[PDB]
């Protein structure tokens, strides 16, 4: 979720 | 030794998925910006  | 120990655990667990909110929190602001 905190990457892409 | 009877006891599991099976709700105190349960009590990381509500702090762990509180941790995993706060995560979020600062993953809005690094995705907004």
């Amino acid at each position: 979720l905190v990457s892409r | 030794t009877s006891a599991l120990s099976l709700s105190n655990v349960a009590g990381v667990f509500y702090i762990l998925v509180g941790g995993l909110g706060l995560a979020m929190l600062v993953a809005l602001i690094e995705f907004a910006y």
